[PDB]
């Protein structure tokens, strides 16, 4: 088509293995890169390669930006520009990554010294700790622009008599254990490389799906990965019902 | 029947029962119970005032008791209603609109032998069903298809065109040569080939040389004509065309049918007798189009997230503007939920069950505001994928047709918040005066797309092979068992025999449209939101449409 300023290429990556899909047929997998800005632009019109006849499947359209930088780059990402001084065009528009991209060594993190702040509900680095986190963040905008860790301990319940020195009792603990938060939170991302704020205390098996995820990529093998879904992405296959599954 | 008499004197029944057994028992009726005559006694003792000695008025009385008896069904023996009765003889001197669940629907088996319907009793009515009466029992299971195939063969054996003549698989046993007709079901044989099937028996089939009548799909599982010659050196129907069977429009279907009541709002069958009604169907044909254009009803667009906060801004907006003209009916439909609801082992957040619960409480806060359109309009519920009972099981995917409304558990004062609100089945029927309606939410052109035979050899068009194939099937699950299972004693909510005056069929992976066909109307609400654009269509009965957008 050449319609489209992206780049495609004939790929052999290890596909997945459902039960109903069982004919090895031919291979001929792609491996199209193509901005999202112009890919939402493609989801306008009725031809392209993306929606034609004679489609099996796509197989990472999950997998959002966020994902992506945090599974290439991590914590410790650096600079290798070189070519034209161009740091201070850099930062002044949004620095394009592709071209330009390193992760290196994330030993030591960080050497501590900041400022940590509390906010509660009991229905700078601050520290967020509330039953509904979207509707504390969605009340008050101005929330969003300020960084926070997210570690949220729910449904508190009371005896219904004399609950003032259960509330002072459960108010305690919950202002006391901030040097221990902290230090936890430090200790599993000096060897997650996943950023601090991002990562959660009680979320463990994030760690797991981003450490198998990126050692797969280091492989041939598709992510097949999947969010907020219960069920695998294989390209749509797993929309249907199958009796092997079931 | 009057009043401002002097006062009503107390008489013992003894001084009134020759009259009344004159007038009933002997002429026309019988069967004046005791109890029954005794409350007869009250509101012939309100005008009691110089009487027993007058001239028609007694006589009359017992006249108008009598016309109910006559018009109502009612019975022989005369109970405590008898002044049930007089209260409807003074209330003598819109409605009849119903929805239908796929629970509550009729059930009807068809006889080959005999060409007609024979009624089902439901076991509802009549079964215990304390702890398991909704559960099939494993018949139905042998006559799931069987039933499908006789429908199917019957019309196409009373089509106009053919009278070759479609002949049974087995007798083509001895045959070496010559042209056969084969009608049966496509599929693929326990060896992997692809094969037709008929109550006969079944035969393989060869695609390699067949040319097929391009216009709509060819999925396996469905009815398909066939034509081509027999080989017995192997067991092979080399084929050389194929089609679909022809579709039939309602009017002529309701004559061989007769006028059943099948989706009956005249009144109701049992094991007994069955209802057919003609002269009504005029009268309420010239009160559709009695200038009753004010009736306005509007389906939204599928799959509307409540948890999204830009989708609720949106249905804010929009029932801004349906406050100030109410619809008639407000049909909500689509999933409610943007991710499925299982199990959620961990508890460190707050319950999936919840977060439903709590979903369905932020409608009452948002749909409170607007009072009128609580006060004078009927909102339907139709459900989705990933509602709460079935993704339990399918984890979001599509599994059995006959999808349950949502638990009433869960949602409990939006019942309160609105004044009329009914949950529905996935497939409904919308009965409206003399039109049926019917609501089916799935996604039908991807699977489709997936799954054609793929013969060895302007998007709009895939909409109307869509509408074609769907309403010449005369089923909405043109699929084996393998693809969707099916409730066994339901099937006859998916089957479309007599084909409904309007449907909605709502596809999100499908492009609006608003097709006509052989007496119907197909119209394709869906996406609610689309490229930062939420769109929403009005409907009325008088066949015109509008469609209305709010950014």
């Amino acid at each position: 088509q050449k319609i489209k300023n992206c780049l495609i290429e004939k790929s052999s990556a290890s596909l997945p293995n459902n039960p109903k899909t069982s004919n090895p047929a031919g291979g001929q997998l792609f491996k199209i890169t193509l901005p999202e800005s112009v890919f939402l632009e493609e989801k306008e019109n009725c031809t392209s390669i993306f929606n034609d006849e004679n489609v099996l499947g796509v197989f990472e359209g999950t997998i959002t930006p966020h994902q992506r930088a945090i599974m290439d780059l991590g914590a410790s990402v650096t600079f290798r520009s070189k070519a034209m001084g161009a740091l201070g065009k850099g930062i002044q528009q949004g620095f394009e990554m592709k071209d330009l991209s390193m992760a290196e060594n994330e030993r030591y993190l960080s050497g501590f010294s900041m400022d940590i702040g509390y906010l509660l509900h009991f229905p700078f680095l601050l520290l967020l700790q509330s039953p509904f986190i979207t509707k504390l963040l969605g009340t008050i905008r101005l929330l969003n622009q300020m960084p926070i860790v997210k570690l949220s301990l729910n449904e508190v319940l009371l005896p219904q008599l004399n609950w003032q020195p259960t509330l002072l009792k459960k108010l305690v603990n919950h202002v006391l254990s901030s040097g221990s938060w902290i230090s936890h939170l430090i200790k599993l991302s000096q060897y997650s490389n996943i950023p601090i704020c991002n990562l959660r205390l009680d979320s463990m098996d994030y760690i797991i799906d981003v450490l198998y995820a990126r050692k797969l990529k280091k492989e041939n093998i598709v992510l097949w990965w999947n969010e907020k879904a219960p069920l695998p992405d294989h390209g749509g296959i797993q929309n249907d019902f199958d009796l092997n599954t079931s | 029947f009057g009043s401002g008499n002097v006062l009503p004197v107390k008489i013992q029944p003894p001084l009134l029962r020759p009259l009344a057994y004159r007038v009933l028992s002997r002429k026309y009726g019988l069967s004046i119970k005791s109890d029954g005559l005794s409350a007869l006694a009250e509101f012939v003792g309100t005008n009691i005032g110089a009487n027993w000695r007058q001239g028609p008025a007694t006589i009359k009385f017992l006249e108008q008791f009598a016309a109910v008896w006559k018009q109502q069904e009612r019975g022989l023996f005369i109970d405590q209603s008898g002044v049930k009765e007089v209260i409807q003889e003074m209330k003598e001197r819109r409605d009849y609109f119903k929805v239908i669940n796929a629970s509550q629907q009729q059930r009807f088996s068809y006889n080959p032998h005999k060409m007609q319907f024979i009624f089902v009793p439901n076991k509802k009515q009549n079964g215990l069903g304390g702890i398991a009466g909704f559960l099939p029992d494993i018949e139905d299971k042998v006559q799931m298809f069987l039933t499908r195939y006789y429908l199917t063969n019957d019309r196409v054996m009373r089509n106009e065109n053919f009278q070759m003549s479609i002949t049974p698989i087995k007798n083509l046993l001895g045959r070496d040569a010559q042209n056969f007709l084969l009608l049966g079901l496509l599929n693929k044989n326990f060896k992997g080939n692809w094969s037709l099937e008929d109550p006969s028996g079944s035969v393989e089939i060869d695609i390699s040389q067949t040319i097929p009548t391009q216009g709509h799909y060819y999925v396996p599982g469905c009815m398909v004509l066939v034509e081509g010659i027999y080989y017995s050196v192997g067991n092979k129907f080399h084929v050389t065309s194929m089609t679909l069977p022809p579709g039939e429009r309602r009017e002529i279907t309701l004559e061989t049918i007769g006028n059943l009541d099948l989706l009956g709002i005249h009144g109701i069958s049992n094991n007994n007798f069955i209802a057919r009604l003609d002269k009504d169907l005029k009268i309420r044909l010239h009160l559709l189009e009695k200038e009753l254009t004010d009736h306005k009803f509007v389906i939204l667009g599928a799959n509307l997230f409540l948890d999204d906060l830009k989708i609720m801004t949106a249905l804010s907006k929009i029932l801004q503007k349906l406050n100030d003209d109410p619809p008639t009916l407000l049909i909500w439909q689509g999933s409610f939920t943007s991710v499925p609801v299982f199990a959620s082992m961990s508890s460190r957040n707050i319950s999936s069950s919840t977060q439903f619960k709590n979903n369905f409480d932020a409608l009452a806060t948002l749909l409170s505001r607007f009072d009128n359109l609580t006060e004078n309009t009927t909102m339907i519920f139709i459900p989705g994928p990933n509602d709460l009972w079935g993704s339990m099981v399918s984890l979001g995917a599509s599994g059995t047709l006959p999808q349950d409304p949502i638990p009433s558990a869960f949602t409990k004062k939006i019942n309160k918040v609105c004044k009329n609100v009914v949950w529905s089945s996935n497939p409904t029927r919308i009965a409206y005066l003399s039109q049926e309606i019917v609501i089916f939410r799935d996604d039908l052109s991807g699977r489709f797309k997936r799954h054609r035979l793929e013969f060895p050899f302007q998007k709009v068009q895939e909409t109307r092979k869509l509408v074609k194939t769907i309403l010449d099937q005369g089923h909405l699950s043109p699929f084996l068992d393998s693809l969707r299972p099916i409730s066994w004693d339901l099937d006859h909510t998916l089957t479309l025999c007599p084909i409904p005056s309007t449907m909605v069929l709502c596809d999100t992976t499908s492009a609006q449209f608003d097709l006509t066909y052989n007496g119907c109307k197909v119209i394709n609400p869906g996406s609610f939101i689309h490229n930062r654009r939420a769109r929403y269509m009005e409907y009325v009965p008088s066949s015109k449409k509008t469609i209305q957008e709010e950014i």
